[PDB]
RNA sequence: GGUUCCCUCAACCUGGACGGCAAUCAGGUGUUGAGUGUAAGUGCACAAGGGAGCUUGACUGCGAGACGGACAUGUCGAGCAG
């Protein structure tokens, strides 16, 4: 997988703190940090509406290309600070990367397909860890439940991975659990 | 009704109702959830009344999770007595809920029935709440 | 080894009915003792009056 | 200027046999015996203290030295056992006196067992140590049948330098233990 | 009905009496405590009830020695 | 292959001695005026030192490794007496009059006591 | 009284110097002990009265 | 109680005549989860916990300097001599 990096304009902050971050967010901006093997963090500011557009389509682990006052940089989204209620982006950790480098990333797994009609599909693990190239991170991973019968454990070792992607988490994670659909009598005894 | 087997201290101070929730603000088990928006003590009777409303609506299939447990007791002194002479005996068990906390969860094949079943349960709770999903 | 608390110990001699003899130290005061079965006598090791009456009266 | 025949036999016969069978890298790895401990856990002496006197006297005759008098380190209601009372005895044997006791047990004591069928080779302890029990005290010539009062057995254990069970049997077999073919 | 509680004991006024940097005499009480939350150091002794008192004049200094909190007395120098 | 199961007697002996030597040092300590006399005893030799614990520096030292001590025709106890006399000569030369005996975590008696009694009549008092 | 108060008197001068408590079921006999006697000026055997 | 010296538990695994979840024996892992006369708290593995030998300081005349305090009470104390 080859991903064209997303271009985003970044400005170096002049004032940091909690009084300056609140004012920055009031102007449609998000504070950010750019650490990595550069080993000297840079305090940046990003457009709030432009950053959210990149995350909406290309996933949470989006590769970026920051224009830090005329200098091009390849960066990867490492973490996000989201308000529980207002559902904002209060911060963003950015990690510097270079082409041909391996990073450890959690990607999401999706469950597609319709199983036997007398079954209920329950997904235990939301995401699994991989180790792929910097510009070759899959946007999402998929599994298929088509004709799966009764009680089966679909494990993290049976997820079909693209080339150049290696599983990091142990191959015994119960990712998808397919079980018999509960009856009406089995509902009334759960949580009493 | 949910009741702890035992507690070290049977008479306790009231739980504080300040701040927002630190943990438990995301849907982990099911596909849909109910997220609180106000502070309240959710009694163990409103949880039973709210998870039977979900059971009736979805009938047979699906699974329901209750992420809050009524651990902390509240007392009530005998009726028609003056103030003083001790502290009342415990009578009901509550759960301290802060805004952002996710209370219930549900897994069901189709969406229209799932969101209707969870709405039937928000009307039994003494607070405002909203339906949230696993997606971002 | 403390002096006045241990049982009096004697160099002994073991004799068996098969002619096998030993020389060991034991607590037997006599300094000798006879055994009717030893390592060489026993069938389990070697793999090989009531019963004498079976061959006496009946034969 | 005297050696027990088991120690005499071990020095030049048993040691060389073990070297060829396992092919050690140094002569300091050759397995050997460390001590022999003889135990009689009465347990019924909690009902009458005079019971412990029988075990004390017998072990001095069988082994050749005075025992201890072990005391319970816990009070247990179901056994009516209170902490601090005699519950058993113990004798440890090292040096020469171990070699004679191992000699008399193998040569003399074991064959006198009525319906003797040897000792199981699975009684080993994890890392090359052996233990077994007896149901009586009548298999020893040092004790006399005239002065017996009631049956009472021992619990014989041998501690060896052997690393695991494989060398434990080899050292004991070459000593002449009657192990069943299992 | 009534309450079976309602007892308590007098406050014992424990704590640290001389803080770091204070100049003290000899025999002056530094810390009153139940156990050895603080351990005696140099020129400091332990009382019968685990009180810490100064064995020589100087200035108090709190330190640590192998994970143990200690109280030491340093000899301020004569003019 | 081979893999030892328990603890050797040398490993048990080493940690047990340092266990009961640190117990000793909770009382005795060295000062410039009253230095600490530390003794190390082995199956072959015996060593002594005169340590000042404020600086952690050694004032004087004698040992049985020296050629003069090796010339003695006696037994091990005879070597201790020679070493005990050689530490009172060097300590008093350095200007030391009183010391404290740190027996090193060994039982007092035999080679340790013979060294101390030889250094007591030679001038060092403790 | 299980633990009554007892007085220890010097053997020599018979002066009553010390007072203490002992269990009269565990120690049915008169307590014998060596304590300092101010009158004699030295440590002397003391006995219960 | 004073002093001198020595030691490390509880739990679990494995092997053992009565004997079992649990008595006494043996080997291994085990850093404090055991124990501290007596409630709780602060401490104690450096042991204040476990064992042994001798013993009476469970003294006489005193006490620099302090803690705490309406007052009367209460508490700690290096050091000097017998
Ligand atoms: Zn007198």
């Amino acid at each position: 997988t080859a991903n064209i990096p997303n271009k985003l304009t970044a400005n170096v902050r002049t004032r940091t703190g909690k009084g300056a971050s609140r004012q920055a967010r009031r102007d449609g901006k998000v504070p950010a940090v750019l650490y990595g093997h550069g080993t000297d963090p840079q305090h940046l500011e990003l457009n709030a509406r432009d950053f959210a557009a990149v995350l909406r389509s290309h996933g949470t682990n989006a590769i970026l290309t920051l224009d830090i006052e005329g200098t091009e940089q390849l960066a990867l989204t490492k973490a996000l600070d989201v308000h529980p209620i207002r559902r904002n982006i209060q911060h963003a950790d950015l990690l510097v990367v270079q082409r041909g480098e391996k990073v450890t990333v959690e990607v999401t797994v999706l469950v597609e397909g319709d199983a036997t009609p007398g079954t209920l599909v329950t997904q235990d693990a939301n995401t699994i860890e991989i180790e792929a190239e910097a510009l070759s991170i899959p946007e999402q991973l998929t599994v298929s439940v088509e004709g799966v019968e009764a009680g089966t454990q679909i494990t993290a070792g049976q997820i079909s991975l693209p080339e150049g992607v290696n599983l990091i988490s142990d191959p015994e994670l119960l990712v998808v659990n397919v079980v018999e659909a509960p009856s009406a009598e089995a509902l009334e005894e759960e949580g009493a | 009704m949910l009741i702890p087997r035992k507690v070290k201290h049977r008479k306790q101070h009231h739980p504080e109702q300040r701040g927002i929730a630190s943990g438990g603000t995301s849907v982990s088990f099911g596909d849909y959830g109910i997220q609180a928006l106000e502070h309240a003590y959710i009694t163990n009777r409103q949880i039973e009344s709210a998870r039977i409303a979900i059971n009736r609506h979805i009938k047979r299939g699906g699974k329901v999770w209750i992420n809050i447990f009524p651990d902390r007791p509240l007392t009530k002194k005998p009726a028609e007595t003056r103030m003083g002479s001790g502290k009342g005996s415990p009578e009901w068990w509550v759960a301290n809920v802060k805004p952002g906390r996710v209370l219930f969860e549900l897994s069901y094949p189709d969406e229209k029935t799932a969101r209707d079943a969870l709405t039937r349960a928000i009307h039994k709770l003494p607070i405002k709440a909203r339906i949230v999903t696993r997606e971002e | 080894m403390k002096t006045g608390i241990h049982p009096e110990y004697v160099d002994t001699t073991v004799q068996c009915g098969c002619g096998h003899s030993f020389t060991t130290r034991s607590t037997k005061q006599s300094g000798t003792i006879v055994v009717e079965v030893c390592s060489q006598c026993h069938p389990f090791y070697t793999g090989k009056g009531r019963v004498a009456r079976f061959e006496k009266r009946y034969g | 200027k005297a050696l027990p025949r088991l120690k005499q036999r071990y020095r030049e016969e048993i040691r060389e046999a073990l070297q060829q069978e396992f092919n050690y890298a140094n002569v300091m790895q050759i397995p050997g015996v460390v001590k022999v401990v003889v135990n009689m856990g009465v347990g019924d002496a909690a009902r009458d203290a005079k019971l412990i006197n029988g075990a004390i006297n017998d072990l001095a005759l069988i082994t050749g030295q005075k025992p201890e008098v072990r005391r319970a380190r816990k009070s247990i209601a179901q056994f009516k056992l209170r902490e601090g009372m005699p519950i058993g005895a113990r004798v440890t044997l090292r040096g020469d006196r171990m070699w004679e006791f191992l000699d008399r047990l193998i040569s003399i004591a074991l064959p006198r067992i009525r319906d003797f069928r040897g000792l199981s080779p699975k009684q080993f302890d994890g890392t090359g140590n052996y233990t077994f029990g007896l149901n009586e005290q009548s298999m020893f010539h040092e004790i006399d049948v005239d002065s017996i009062d009631r049956p009472r057995g021992m619990d014989i254990t041998v501690v060896t330098t052997a690393t695991n069970d494989a060398e434990g049997r080899a050292l004991l077999r070459a000593l002449g233990f009657p192990f069943k073919e299992n | 009905s009534s309450s079976r509680n309602g007892r308590d004991s007098a406050a014992q006024r424990l704590g640290v009496k001389r803080f770091g940097g204070q100049v003290v005499k000899a025999g002056e009480i530094l810390v009153r405590q139940r156990g050895t939350h603080f351990h005696p150091g140099v020129n400091v002794g332990r009382g019968g009830d685990d009180t810490l008192f100064a064995l020589a004049p100087g200035a108090v200094e709190f330190g640590a020695k192998r994970g143990r909190k200690t109280v030491n007395i340093v000899p301020v120098a004569r003019p | 292959a081979h893999k030892p199961v328990g603890q050797n007697i040398s490993e048990v002996r080493r940690n047990a001695r340092l266990r009961r030597h640190a117990r000793l040092r909770k009382k005795v300590a060295g000062t410039a005026e009253v230095p600490r006399l530390v003794v190390n005893r082995s199956a072959r030799h015996i060593h002594v030192q005169l340590v000042n614990d404020l600086n952690g520096t050694t004032l004087a030292a004698a040992s049985s490794i020296e050629a003069d001590v090796r010339a003695i025709d006696g037994d091990k106890k005879a070597h201790s007496v020679r070493v005990g006399q050689l530490i009172a000569e060097r300590a008093k030369a350095a200007g030391v009059e009183t010391v404290v005996f740190d027996r090193g975590g060994y039982t007092y008696g035999g080679r340790i006591a013979a060294l101390a009694d030889a250094a007591r009549e030679a001038g060092l008092k403790f | 009284d299980v633990r009554p108060k007892i007085t220890l008197a010097c053997e020599v001068c018979k002066h009553r110097n010390y007072i203490t408590k002992k269990n009269r079921r565990n120690d049915p006999d008169r307590l014998e002990i060596k304590k300092f006697c101010p009158n004699c000026g030295t440590h002397q055997p003391h006995k219960e009265s």
